[PDB]
This record gives structure tokens, C-alpha cells and sequence, in this order.
């Protein structure tokens, strides 16, 4: 048993057959995983066929876009001391990283960033999503054009001085053209004064109507000093056929934070293409947890 | 035997911990999910039938 | 049997590839009650093939129910294929909605924290929690059906062992009710209106149901000439080795 | 008699995707919780009934 | 292809899970027929 | 034109193109057709497995047998002058080919050649169509039964002196069992007298009502002295399963011919499966036309 | 098989004419009815 069946060297034999046989296994198994590899690589080539370069042929699961925010806060709360520099290090690591990415440096020469309107503007088309017309062109976006949340003055952001800044963001979606709600009757009441029909409106506010009172003064930063993303920045061609494209960015401070207290601020964008859903809580908008406990 | 055997053991557990994720999500946060509460009611399902 | 590598390698590929889980708990779940139950029952009640009265007795020393062909069918060809019919249904289901397979080998670090909103896929677009999770559920779903599909012909190649069906017949009414309901049972669970909230399967596109065809039709060609084989050369190579 | 060689077979796997998991960065948690799963997928039920 | 491209963003799954329903129905339907045909 | 398009020295060209497109034309024709023959060969192998060795799939096409003779007359017609040594030439050589595969030296030793019978017999099986019991047994045939026709006394067979025979012979037919007619009221004039079940009977005479008088003496030589094919030698295993098989042979002699005019003579061998067609003119019966003219 | 297999001579020719004239009427009804579906 133990032995025999291991190795015996009479008709030699090992875990049962000589040696021929398994060869002829042996063989028999690597031609078919060969044949099987082949045939599950050609059915998949032609599926990378099938799709083009330049578009998902499907776009209804990313629409609306969602909103989402710098710093990289878990579970949506922004908690840290004002006096022990080690309690912010992680998120003021984000927002540099997020930054980062609008340095004028990287913008610099003709190509492929070109000036666009100081002030919010339309849309501009730079054609159909083909190849004939070669990479196309993205509007500059500065860094000062965020005032006092932009790193360059203090690198902190705020954070140091219980200050702090969000700087929101809008998903970005392939030949998506965001439309603000019209001046009818029917607007809320906030959106009301400075209705920039090119500016997608963002608003902050309060979860509950207790915490009101202790949320002090919402500043927004963006460009032409209106608390929204301008219409000329879209739409988005695409990472293959607008490579160095940068989206635009909103500023949010909010001054006079009540101390050691959990504040639930809830940031909200508006617009007709733009619909919430109470189980994705980033559609549209966010939710921020803030407690500058100090 | 049949309900609570050897196999069927190891499905009661999931159950038995999916309810904990709920109660600790629902006695915490505002607005929970509910992918455990049905986790839970298809999986007691499962071990009786 | 069969059904137990298709369970088994998305666990894998997921931990050691890093990509996202091809089955999850609910639809590993659906495949155990659904194709395990009733086709398994439905076999029992299968006719004599004409050969049961013109073959040899058997010597219980020599010949046992479970020997070390079965699993070399089970486990190793058959098995195998299934898992890669499901696998196609996964990859076409990403790369239409933006993901291709290239940027795929990674992405699970990334893929499963609730907090990048920004997940960005291959055309460029940024993705957030939820319409990320919608698509893995899409392949969940998928790879269910694309297992009931492949299932079709690991059932047809159950019912002879020596025998073709062209020469046994489809006679047998219990395995019949067997194929049409668990198909039912996929549709159902797929398009109902509200499994969604409950159980976590989302609608499959007409295109997809189809993913699985090729790989179904290739199991019932190779037992078919695979069973040739055997009965022209008794003794040969194919019956030492794949004849259980 | 069956069963029991499949058993052996699994246990051994588990400890195996042990080593490779460690040897690849894992929790000591997340290790066991492998060896747990893994070995009750590779053990047919059903059988004998 | 324009400002008011809605179109390439919506899918009527609507239709797609009445036809759905209706193939299930009629898949368990013929099920059950052959199953009993006979009372046996 | 003419040389410019056979072969132009600039842009080094042949009939119209320069290499590589050559190269990857042939190429391609080459891997096209090798899967093409690889397809093409893979689908007549299973054909080649399908098929059993011991039996063809289909026997309804062959059946019931024809009846077939030597020598080979073309146009069914024998002719030949009884001076001229080199006209009935054609007719010997086939009459001794057929011939010569009955000598006793072929059939010699115990195997695979068993003694049968010298007189007519019912029929013999030696098992089912497989390879369990090997090669099986065929009965003897002897050439000296025929008396008069054999190629052993008078090599000619008779065509020397006005005095032909025809070796008949029934199709081979893989387990095809000869039925003979019984013995009730209804049978034809001729099968009454000498009524052996175990003998098929083959019985000729004048196509015409006015040629019955031109013709002579139908002598018939076989086995046992019968005027009929033995059931013994049925049924036939084929080739297979009884190489060196051996079917009986019906001499028949036309004594007393007319000089100097065509005689049809039509042969025909009665039993129950059999069964004469009025398009195929040698199932069952055949016609010959002879015509000793000296 | 015996004396008595006549069967394995035998093929009913008779069924298979009667089916496929059943078969060529239909598939030219069918071709008729579309080619003509609505006067044009
Ligand atoms: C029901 C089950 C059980 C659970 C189910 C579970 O899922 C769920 O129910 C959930 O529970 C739900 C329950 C909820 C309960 C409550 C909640 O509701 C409520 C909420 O929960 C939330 C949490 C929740 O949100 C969570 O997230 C849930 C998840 O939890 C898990 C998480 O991941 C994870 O736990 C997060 C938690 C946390 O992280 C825990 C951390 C650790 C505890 C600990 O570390 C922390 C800490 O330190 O612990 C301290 C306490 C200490 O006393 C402990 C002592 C430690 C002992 C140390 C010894 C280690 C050891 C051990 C030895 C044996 C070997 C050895 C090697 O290692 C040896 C060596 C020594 C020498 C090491 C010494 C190290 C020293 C360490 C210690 O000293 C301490 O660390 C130290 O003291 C510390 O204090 C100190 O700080 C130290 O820090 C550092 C230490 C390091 O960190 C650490 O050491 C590290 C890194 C080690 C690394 O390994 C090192 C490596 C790098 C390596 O070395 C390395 O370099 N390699 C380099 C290689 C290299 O270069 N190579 C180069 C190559 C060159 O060639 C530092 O270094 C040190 O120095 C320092 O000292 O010794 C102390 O407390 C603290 O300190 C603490 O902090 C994960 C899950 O559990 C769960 O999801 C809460 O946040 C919330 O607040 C609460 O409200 C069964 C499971 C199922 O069966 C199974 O299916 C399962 O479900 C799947 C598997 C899931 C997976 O798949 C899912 C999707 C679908 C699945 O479901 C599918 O189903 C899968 C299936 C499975 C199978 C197969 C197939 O697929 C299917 C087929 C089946 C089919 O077939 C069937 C047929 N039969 C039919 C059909 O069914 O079934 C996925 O979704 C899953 O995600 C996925 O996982
Ligand atoms: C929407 C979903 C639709 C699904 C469609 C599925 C179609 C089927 C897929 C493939 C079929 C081809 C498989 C052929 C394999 C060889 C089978 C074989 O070799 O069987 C051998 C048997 C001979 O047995 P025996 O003489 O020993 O029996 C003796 C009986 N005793 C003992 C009583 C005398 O032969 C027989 O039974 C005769 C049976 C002949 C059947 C011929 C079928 C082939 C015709 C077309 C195939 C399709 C080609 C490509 C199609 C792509 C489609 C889009
Ligand atoms: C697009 C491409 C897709 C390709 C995917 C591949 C899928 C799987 C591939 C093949 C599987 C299907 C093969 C069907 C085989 C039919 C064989 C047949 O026809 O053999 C004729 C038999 C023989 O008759 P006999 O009297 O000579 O037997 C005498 C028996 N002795 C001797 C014991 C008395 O006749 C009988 O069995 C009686 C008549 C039975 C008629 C059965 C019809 C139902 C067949 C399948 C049901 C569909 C299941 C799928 C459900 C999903 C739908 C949504
Ligand atoms: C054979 C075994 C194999 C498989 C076994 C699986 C075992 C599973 C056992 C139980 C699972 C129970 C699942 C419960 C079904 C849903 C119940 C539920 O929790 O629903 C919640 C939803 C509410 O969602 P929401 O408000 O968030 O939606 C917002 C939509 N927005 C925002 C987009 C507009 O309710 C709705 O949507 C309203 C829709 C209500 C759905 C009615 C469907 C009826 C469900 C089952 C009956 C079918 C039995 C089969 C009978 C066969 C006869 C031959
Ligand atoms: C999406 C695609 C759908 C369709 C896919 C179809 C895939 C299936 C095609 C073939 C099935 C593969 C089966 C593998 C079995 C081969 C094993 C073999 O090698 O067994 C050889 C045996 C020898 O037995 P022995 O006793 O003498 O051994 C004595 C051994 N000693 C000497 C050591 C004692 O048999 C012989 O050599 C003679 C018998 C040779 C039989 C060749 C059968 C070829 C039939 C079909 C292939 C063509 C398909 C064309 C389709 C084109 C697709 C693009
Ligand atoms: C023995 C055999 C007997 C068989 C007899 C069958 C008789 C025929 C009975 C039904 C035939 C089909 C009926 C068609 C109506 C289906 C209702 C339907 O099309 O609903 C669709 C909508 C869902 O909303 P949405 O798509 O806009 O969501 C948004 C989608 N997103 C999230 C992807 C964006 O429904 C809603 O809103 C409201 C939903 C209200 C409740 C619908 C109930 C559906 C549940 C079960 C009924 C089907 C039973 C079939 C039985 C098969 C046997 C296995
Ligand atoms: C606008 C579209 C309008 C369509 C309306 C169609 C209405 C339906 C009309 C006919 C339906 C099918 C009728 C079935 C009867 C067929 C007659 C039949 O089964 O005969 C078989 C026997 C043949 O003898 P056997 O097999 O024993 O020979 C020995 C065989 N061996 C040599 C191989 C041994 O017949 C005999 O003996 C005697 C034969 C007597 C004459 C039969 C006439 C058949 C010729 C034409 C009729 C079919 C027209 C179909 C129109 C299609 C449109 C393209
Ligand atoms: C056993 C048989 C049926 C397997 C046949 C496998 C065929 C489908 C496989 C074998 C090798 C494969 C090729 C390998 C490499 C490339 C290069 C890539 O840039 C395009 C696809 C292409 C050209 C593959 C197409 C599919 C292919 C030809
Ligand atoms: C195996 C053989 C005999 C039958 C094969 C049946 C296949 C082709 C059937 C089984 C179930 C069917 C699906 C059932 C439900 C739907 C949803 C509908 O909105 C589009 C068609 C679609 C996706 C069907 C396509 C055809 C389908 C996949
Ligand atoms: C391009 C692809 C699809 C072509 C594949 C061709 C396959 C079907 C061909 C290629 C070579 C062929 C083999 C060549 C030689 C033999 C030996 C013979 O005694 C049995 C058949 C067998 C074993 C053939 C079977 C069919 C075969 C394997
Ligand atoms: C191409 C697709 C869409 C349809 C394919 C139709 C094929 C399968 C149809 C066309 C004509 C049909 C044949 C028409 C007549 C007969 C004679 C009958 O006694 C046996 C069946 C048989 C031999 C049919 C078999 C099926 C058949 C070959
Ligand atoms: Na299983
Ligand atoms: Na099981």
C-alpha cells in the first residue's frame, strides 16, 4: 500500500501508471487549455472590436453627473484641531493633490490650452467626435481664480486658523451640456439674485433647521466671483480626444464655524439635466460632516 | 437535524451577523441602507426551505 | 459536480487579479437552487439506454462509482468551460458601459472604496459608488444567466453515457420542465419590478442573453464525438480514460 | 470515504491560499476568513440524500 | 450632435420588462403543461 | 503599356504591384486554404466513423439480386463463327477468368474451406455479424460439377463445335436469405417436376413465341444435378466477415442451335424475394442473343 | 436476424413523399403571402 502504491519497481509504476500514459494526459490536457485559451481570446477580440475609441456606446448609467469634493474625507466627516498640526496633514494632502493639477505651468504655450472669457460664457463646440480636426482645445482655468482657497498664499487652505475650504467639483460626462433653470416664477429662493443664465448655480445649507443658526458665512470662490461652474468649460470631448483638459471648480469657506460641534452641511447644484436620488447621496449633490474642535 | 445540522450552521451565522450590521447602522446613522435587512430575510429563507 | 469551478474561480481571479467580483452571495445562492434541484431530480427518472442488457456485469473491486474519471470530466473539461462562458458575459458587460479589460487589473483597491466618486474608466468619464456598483450587479445577473445557459448542455450531455441523444431520444418530460422553468426562473428574477431593492439583480440587455450560446453549443459537440469514439474503439484510450 | 478525501484535499488548499495571502499583504483576519470560505466550498453536499 | 442630445442619455426599460414578464409567463406556462400532461 | 505594366524598373513592379503585397496575398490564399482542407477533413472523418465495417447502413437499393453471366457480351449478344479460331476469343478468356477462381487448389487444407453437402441443402448460420467467432467457414464449390462446361476437358467450353454454355450466377447479397416457391396449385408449368425446396430454380426460354421451335436442347449442369442455385451457400456474411467465399454457378448448355440466325433466349430464376423490373433488365432475369453463324 | 428480416430491405418511401409535398406547399403559401402582403 503505502509503498507499492507510491513507487514499486516491477512494472514501474508511479501513483498507479508507468508511464506513457501520462504522457499521452499530459498531452492530451495542454492541447485543449491551448484550444480553449484561443477560442476564449478570439471571442474577445472581437468584442474589443465591436466598440469605438471615441464614445461609450452606453451613457445612461453615468447621468445625471454626481458632485464630488476635495478633501477625501471617510464617511463624509472633516474633523481636526486647530491646535495639533498632525490632525489635518491627511486632508491637506488631498487638496494639494487636487491642486496640483491647475499649476500655470502645466497651461503654458499656445497648445493645446487656449483663453477663453474671463467672464461666464456659452458653450462652445469644437466640432463632431471624430479624428479629423486632430486633439481639440480646453479652456484655461487659473489657480488664483479661487481666492483664498488656492495653496499659493496659505498652503494650508484655512485648516490652520479653524477656516476651512471645499473645493467642489462636477463629474465630468462625454457631450453633456449642463442647463440651468430659467428666471420663471418657479425658482427657488436662493437662486433668485444673480441669475448669470451661463452659470451653473451651487448652494450650501444646512441638513436640519436647528443647525441654521449655528453655520455662520458661506463664501463661494469661482469664476466671475459667482457661486457656480461656467457653461463654457463644456461640453467634455473625452479623455482620447481632448487630453489636458481641466473642469472647473468651485470654492466653498465657511466662516464662522461654531466650535466643538458636528455641523451637517449639505451642498446642492441646480439645473434641468440635473435630478438627486435618495439612494446615491452624491448624485448632484453632497453631504459634510465639519467639527473644528479646538 | 434537518434545520440545524452542519452545512446549514454556517448559514445561520450569516444571517445572525447581517442583523447586527442593521441594528448597529439603524441605532447610528440617519438614513441607512437596507441591503442587510434583506440580506438577513433571504437567507432564513434559504436555511428553512 | 459541474457547477462548482464557476462558483470557485471569481473568488479567485478577484483576490489574486484584484478585479471586481464576478459572483457575489445572492447569485451564487440562485445558481445552487435553481439548475441544482430540479434537473439533478429530473435525471433519476431517465430510461435504460438499449446497451444495459448487452454489457458485461461489473466487479465492485475493479470498477466504483466515484473514481478518478468523473472528476477529470466534471472538474477539468466541462467545468472549465463553463467558467469561461460566464467570464465573456462579465468582460462585455464592462467594456460597453466604459470599462475595457486593460484598465480592469487593479481597479478593485479602488473599485471597492464607497468614497471615490471620481473612479474614473477607460473613455475618460469619472464614475461614482453607485453607478459603478449598478454595472458589477449587471454582471452578476449576467454571469447567472450564462450559467443556466451552459447548464442546457451539461444537462442534454447528462442523460447518455455511451449512447447518443439523437439515438436515445427526448422522451424524458421531468427534464424537459427542468430546462424551460429554470429559464423562466432567470427572465423572472432579471426583469421583475422591484428585485432591484430586494435581491439586487438589474434588467439584462437582449444583445447579452447570447454571450453564453458558443460556449453552450461546444460542451454538447465534444460529448457527442467524444461518445463516437467510443463506440467504434472499445478499450482504446478515450474509455481507459474519460468513460466514468 | 469520498467525502473524507475531498475534505483532506480542501483543508490542505485552505492552508495553502493562507501562505499566498500573506505572503501578499492581507489582514491576519482576512487570511482566516479565506481558509474558512474556501474550505466550505470545496466540500460537495447533497450526496447521500 | 447639438444642446438637446437627451435622447443618447435615456433607455426605456419600461418595454423591455413587459416583453420580459411576458416571455417568463409563457415559458412557465408551457412548463406546466408538459409536466402534467396526462394527469401523470 | 506593354513593358510598363509586365515590368517598370522605378518603382519595382510586376504585373501591377511591387513585393510585400505578394507576399502577404499568397500568404493568406495559402493559411485560407489550409483551414479549408483541415474543415474538409475533419467532417468525412466522422463520416468515416459513423458507418459500421461489417454492413452497410442502407440495403434497400440492392435487392432483390440480379443475375449475372459469363462470358461478357456486349449488347447481350454472342456471336461467333465456328471456323474463325479468333472470333469466340473475347468469350473464352472472360469464361475461364470466372472460372478460374473456383480451381481446388484455392480451395485446399481445412480452413478456411469446409465439406459441405453434395446434394442440395437448407441453409447454415455461422452466428451474428461480429468479430467474436473470427473468420468465418464457406462451403466448397467444385469445378467438375459442372460436367460439360468446366474448362478442364474442353478448354473452349464448347464454342468449337456449335455448342455453347452460359455460367450463371446470382448477385451477392449480405444476409440475403433465397425463398424458394411452394409446392400449392399455384406455381409455374415448368417448377412442378423435380421440386427440391432447397434448390432456387433457374429455368430459360424464347423471348418470342416463333423462336421456340429455332431453339434446342436447354441443358442444365449444378449441383446435384438440379437446374437451381443450393440454399446452402446462403446466406453470405460479406467480405469482411468471409473472404474466400465461393457462390454457386448454374452451367447451361444450348444444344441444337439453329445455323445462321439470331436466337433471343431470356433465363429467369423464380423464388418469393425475388421480383423481376420492367426498367433494369438483368434483376432476376437476363436476355442473351446468340448467333452461331458458320 | 433470422430467415424472416425482410424489414432491413424495406423503406417506406410512400410517408416521406407524403411529408415533403406538405412541406413544399407550405413554404410556397408562406412565400406567396409576403410577396403579396398588401396588393404591392
Ligand atoms: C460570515 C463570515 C465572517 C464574516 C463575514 C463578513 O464578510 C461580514 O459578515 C461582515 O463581518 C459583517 C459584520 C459586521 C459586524 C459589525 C458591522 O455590521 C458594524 C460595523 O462594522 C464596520 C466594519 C466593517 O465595515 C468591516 O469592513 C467588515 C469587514 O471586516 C474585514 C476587514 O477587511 C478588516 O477586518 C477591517 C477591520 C480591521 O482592519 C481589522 C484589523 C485587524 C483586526 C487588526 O490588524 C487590527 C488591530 O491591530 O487588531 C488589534 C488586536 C490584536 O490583539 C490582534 C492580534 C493580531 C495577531 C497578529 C498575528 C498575525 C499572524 C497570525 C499567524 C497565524 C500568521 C502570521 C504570519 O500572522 C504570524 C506572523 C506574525 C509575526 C505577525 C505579527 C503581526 C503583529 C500584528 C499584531 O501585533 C497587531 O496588528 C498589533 O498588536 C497592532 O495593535 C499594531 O497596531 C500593529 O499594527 C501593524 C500590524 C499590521 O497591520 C499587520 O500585522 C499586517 C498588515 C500584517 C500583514 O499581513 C503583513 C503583510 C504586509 C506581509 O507581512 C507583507 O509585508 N508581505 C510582503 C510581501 C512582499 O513584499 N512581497 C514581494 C514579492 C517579491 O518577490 C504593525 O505592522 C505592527 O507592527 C503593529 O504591532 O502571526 C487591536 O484591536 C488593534 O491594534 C487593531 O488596530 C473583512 C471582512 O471580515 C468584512 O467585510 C465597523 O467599521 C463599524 O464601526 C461597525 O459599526 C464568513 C465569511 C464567508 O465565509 C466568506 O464568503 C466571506 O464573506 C468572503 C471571503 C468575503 C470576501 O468576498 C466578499 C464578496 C462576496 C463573498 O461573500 C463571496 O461569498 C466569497 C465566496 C467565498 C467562498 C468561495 C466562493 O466565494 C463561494 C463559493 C461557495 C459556493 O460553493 C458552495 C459549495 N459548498 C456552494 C456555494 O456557496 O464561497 C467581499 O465582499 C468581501 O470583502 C471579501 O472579503
Ligand atoms: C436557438 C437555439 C437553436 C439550437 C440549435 C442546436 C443545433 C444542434 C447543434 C449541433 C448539431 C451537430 C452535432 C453533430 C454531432 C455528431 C452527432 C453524430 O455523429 O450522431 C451519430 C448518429 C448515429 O448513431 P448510430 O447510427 O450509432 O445509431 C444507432 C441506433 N440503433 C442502435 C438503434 C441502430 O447520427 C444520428 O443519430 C443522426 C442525427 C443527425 C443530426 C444532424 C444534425 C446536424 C445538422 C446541422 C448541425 C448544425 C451545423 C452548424 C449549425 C450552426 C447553427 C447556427
Ligand atoms: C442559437 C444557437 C444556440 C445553440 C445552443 C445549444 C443548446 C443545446 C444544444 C442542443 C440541445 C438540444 C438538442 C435537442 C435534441 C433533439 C433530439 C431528437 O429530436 O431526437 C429524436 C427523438 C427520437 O425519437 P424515436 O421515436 O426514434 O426514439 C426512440 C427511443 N427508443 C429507441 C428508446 C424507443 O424523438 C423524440 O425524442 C420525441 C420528440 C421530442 C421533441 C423534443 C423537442 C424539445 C427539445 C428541446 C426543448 C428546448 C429546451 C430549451 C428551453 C429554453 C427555451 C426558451
Ligand atoms: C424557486 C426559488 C429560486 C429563487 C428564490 C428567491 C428567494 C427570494 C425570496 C423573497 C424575495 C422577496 C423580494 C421582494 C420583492 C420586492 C419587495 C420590496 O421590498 O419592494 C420594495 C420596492 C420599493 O422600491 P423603492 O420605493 O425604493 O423604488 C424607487 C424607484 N424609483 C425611485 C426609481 C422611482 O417596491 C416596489 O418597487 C414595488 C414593486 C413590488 C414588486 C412586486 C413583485 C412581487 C414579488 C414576488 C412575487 C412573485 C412570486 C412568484 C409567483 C409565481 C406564480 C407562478
Ligand atoms: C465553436 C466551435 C464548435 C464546434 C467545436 C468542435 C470541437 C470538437 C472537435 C473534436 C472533438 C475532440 C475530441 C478529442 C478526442 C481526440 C482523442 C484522440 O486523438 O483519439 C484518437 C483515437 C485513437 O484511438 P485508438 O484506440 O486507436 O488509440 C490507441 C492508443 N494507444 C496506441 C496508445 C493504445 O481515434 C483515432 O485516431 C481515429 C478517430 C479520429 C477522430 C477525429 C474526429 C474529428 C471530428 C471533429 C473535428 C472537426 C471539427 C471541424 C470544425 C471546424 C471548426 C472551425
Ligand atoms: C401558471 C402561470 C400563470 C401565468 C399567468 C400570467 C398572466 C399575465 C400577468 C402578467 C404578464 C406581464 C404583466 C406586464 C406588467 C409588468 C409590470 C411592469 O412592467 O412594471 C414596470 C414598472 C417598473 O418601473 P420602471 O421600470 O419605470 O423603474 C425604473 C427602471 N430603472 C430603475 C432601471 C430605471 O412597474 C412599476 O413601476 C409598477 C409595478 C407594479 C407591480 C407590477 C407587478 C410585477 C410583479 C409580478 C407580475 C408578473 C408575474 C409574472 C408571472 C410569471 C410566472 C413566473
Ligand atoms: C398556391 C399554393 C397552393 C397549395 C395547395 C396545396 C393543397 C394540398 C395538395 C397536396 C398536398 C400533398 C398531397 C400528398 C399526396 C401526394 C401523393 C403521393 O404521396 O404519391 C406517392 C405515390 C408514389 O408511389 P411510390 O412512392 O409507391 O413509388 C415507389 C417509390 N420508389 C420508386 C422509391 C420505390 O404516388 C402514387 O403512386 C400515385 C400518385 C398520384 C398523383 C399524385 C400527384 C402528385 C403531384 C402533385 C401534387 C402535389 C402538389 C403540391 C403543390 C406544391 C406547390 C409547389
Ligand atoms: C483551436 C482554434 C479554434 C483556436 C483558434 C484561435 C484564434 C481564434 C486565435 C489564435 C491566435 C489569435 C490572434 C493572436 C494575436 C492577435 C493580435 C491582435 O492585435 C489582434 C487579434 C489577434 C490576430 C488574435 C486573433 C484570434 C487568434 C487568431
Ligand atoms: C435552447 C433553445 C432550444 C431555445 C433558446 C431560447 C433562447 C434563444 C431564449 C430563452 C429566453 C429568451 C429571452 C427571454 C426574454 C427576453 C427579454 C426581451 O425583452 C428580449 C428577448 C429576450 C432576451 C429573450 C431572447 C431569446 C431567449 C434568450
Ligand atoms: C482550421 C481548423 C478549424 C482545422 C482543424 C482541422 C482538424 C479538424 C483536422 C486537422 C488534422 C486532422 C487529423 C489528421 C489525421 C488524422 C488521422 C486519422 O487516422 C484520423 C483522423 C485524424 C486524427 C484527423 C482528424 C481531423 C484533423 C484533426
Ligand atoms: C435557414 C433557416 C432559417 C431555415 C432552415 C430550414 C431547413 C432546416 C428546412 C428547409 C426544408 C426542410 C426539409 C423539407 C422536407 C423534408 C422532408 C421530410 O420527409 C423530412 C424533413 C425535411 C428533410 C425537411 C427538414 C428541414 C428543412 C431542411
Ligand atoms: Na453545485
Ligand atoms: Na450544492
Amino acid at each position: 500500500g503505502w509503498k507499492k502504491f507510491l513507487w514499486d519497481s516491477e512494472k514501474k509504476e508511479f501513483l498507479g501508471r508507468t508511464g506513457s500514459s501520462w504522457f499521452k494526459i499530459f498531452l492530451f490536457y495542454l492541447i485543449f487549455y491551448g484550444c480553449l485559451a484561443g477560442i476564449f481570446i478570439g471571442t474577445i477580440q472581437v468584442l474589443l472590436l465591436t466598440l469605438s475609441d471615441f464614445e461609450p456606446k452606453y451613457q445612461d448609467r453615468v447621468a445625471p453627473p454626481g458632485l464630488s469634493h476635495a478633501p477625501y474625507a471617510i464617511k463624509t466627516e472633516i474633523s481636526f484641531s486647530i491646535s495639533n498640526p498632525k490632525s489635518y496633514e491627511s486632508f491637506v494632502k488631498s487638496m494639494h493633490k487636487l491642486m496640483d493639477l491647475y499649476n500655470e505651468s502645466s497651461q503654458a504655450g499656445n497648445s493645446p490650452f487656449e483663453d477663453c472669457s474671463d467672464t461666464p460664457a456659452d458653450y462652445i463646440k469644437r466640432g463632431d467626435l471624430d479624428d479629423s480636426q486632430g486633439q481639440k482645445k480646453a479652456c484655461r482655468f487659473s489657480r488664483m481664480w479661487l481666492k483664498n482657497c488656492s495653496g499659493l498664499d496659505d498652503t494650508t487652505y484655512g485648516y490652520a486658523e479653524g477656516k476651512p475650504c471645499v473645493v467642489a467639483k462636477l463629474n465630468r460626462i462625454i457631450g453633456f451640456y449642463p442647463k440651468p433653470l430659467k428666471n420663471t416664477t418657479d425658482l427657488p429662493e436662493e437662486l433668485q439674485a444673480n441669475y448669470n443664465q451661463y452659470v451653473l448655480p451651487l448652494r450650501c445649507a444646512a441638513k436640519r433647521e436647528e443647525d441654521r443658526e449655528k453655520i455662520g458665512s458661506i463664501e463661494y470662490f469661482g469664476l466671475g466671483g459667482y457661486a457656480g461652474f461656467p457653461l463654457q468649460y463644456y461640453p467634455y470631448y473625452g479623455k482620447r480626444l481632448q487630453k489636458k483638459y481641466l473642469q472647473p471648480l468651485l470654492a466653498i469657506q465657511f466662516t464662522n464655524l461654531t466650535q466643538n460641534m458636528e455641523l451637517r452641511i449639505e451642498c446642492k447644484v441646480y439645473g434641468e439635466n440635473i435630478d438627486y436620488s435618495e439612494k446615491d447621496r452624491f448624485r448632484g449633490r453632497f453631504e459634510v460632516k465639519i467639527e473644528v474642535k479646538s | 437535524r434537518q434545520l440545524f445540522g452542519g452545512f446549514s450552521i454556517l448559514l445561520w451565522i450569516g444571517a445572525i451577523l447581517c442583523f447586527l450590521a442593521y441594528g448597529i447602522q439603524a441605532a447610528t446613522e440617519d438614513e441607512p441602507a437596507n441591503d442587510n435587512l434583506y440580506l438577513g430575510v433571504v437567507l432564513s429563507t434559504v436555511v428553512i426551505v | 459536480l459541474t457547477s462548482n469551478i464557476p462558483e470557485i474561480t471569481p473568488f479567485l481571479v478577484f483576490i489574486i487579479g484584484n478585479v471586481p467580483l464576478p459572483l457575489g452571495t445572492v447569485t451564487i445562492l440562485c445558481i445552487d437552487l435553481g439548475t441544482d434541484m430540479v434537473p439533478a431530480i429530473s435525471l433519476a427518472y431517465e430510461q435504460a439506454e438499449s446497451d444495459i442488457m448487452k454489457r458485461q456485469p461489473r466487479n465492485p473491486k475493479t470498477d466504483k462509482l466515484v473514481n478518478e474519471r468523473l472528476i477529470s470530466m466534471a472538474y477539468g473539461q466541462i467545468g472549465m468551460i463553463q467558467a469561461l462562458g460566464g467570464f465573456f458575459s462579465y468582460f462585455v458587460i464592462l467594456a460597453e458601459n466604459g470599462f475595457l479589460p486593460m484598465d480592469l487589473i487593479g481597479k478593485r483597491v479602488r473599485w471597492d472604496d464607497r468614497w471615490i466618486s471620481d473612479v474614473e474608466d477607460s473613455f475618460g468619464q469619472q464614475w461614482t459608488y453607485e453607478q459603478r456598483k449598478i454595472v458589477e450587479f449587471t454582471c452578476h445577473t449576467s454571469f447567472f444567466i450564462s450559467i443556466v445557459v451552459v447548464q442546457w448542455a451539461d444537462l442534454i450531455i447528462c442523460k447518455t453515457r455511451r449512447n447518443s441523444i439523437f439515438q436515445q431520444g427526448m422522451k424524458n418530460k421531468i427534464l424537459i420542465f427542468g430546462l424551460f422553468e429554470e429559464t423562466a426562473l432567470a427572465a423572472f428574477l432579471s426583469y421583475c419590478p422591484g428585485t432591484d431593492v430586494a435581491l439586487r439583480m438589474y434588467p439584462l440587455k437582449p444583445s447579452w442573453w447570447f454571450c453564453a450560446f458558443p460556449y453552450s453549443l461546444i460542451i454538447f459537440l465534444y460529448d457527442e464525438m467524444r461518445r463516437f469514439i467510443i463506440r467504434r474503439s472499445p478499450g482504446g484510450w478515450v474509455e481507459q480514460e474519460t468513460y466514468y | 470515504h469520498f467525502i473524507h478525501i475531498i475534505t483532506g484535499v480542501a483543508v490542505f488548499l485552505g492552508v495553502s491560499f493562507f501562505i499566498l495571502s500573506l505572503i501578499l499583504g492581507y489582514s491576519w483576519l482576512e487570511a482566516v476568513i479565506f481558509l474558512i470560505g474556501i474550505i466550505v466550498a470545496n466540500v460537495p453536499e447533497g450526496l447521500l440524500a | 450632435e447639438g444642446p438637446d442630445n437627451d435622447e443618447r442619455f435615456t433607455y426605456d426599460y419600461y418595454r423591455l420588462r413587459v416583453v420580459g414578464l411576458i416571455v417568463a409567463a409563457v415559458l412557465c406556462v408551457i412548463g406546466i403543461i408538459i409536466l402534467l400532461a396526462g394527469k401523470c
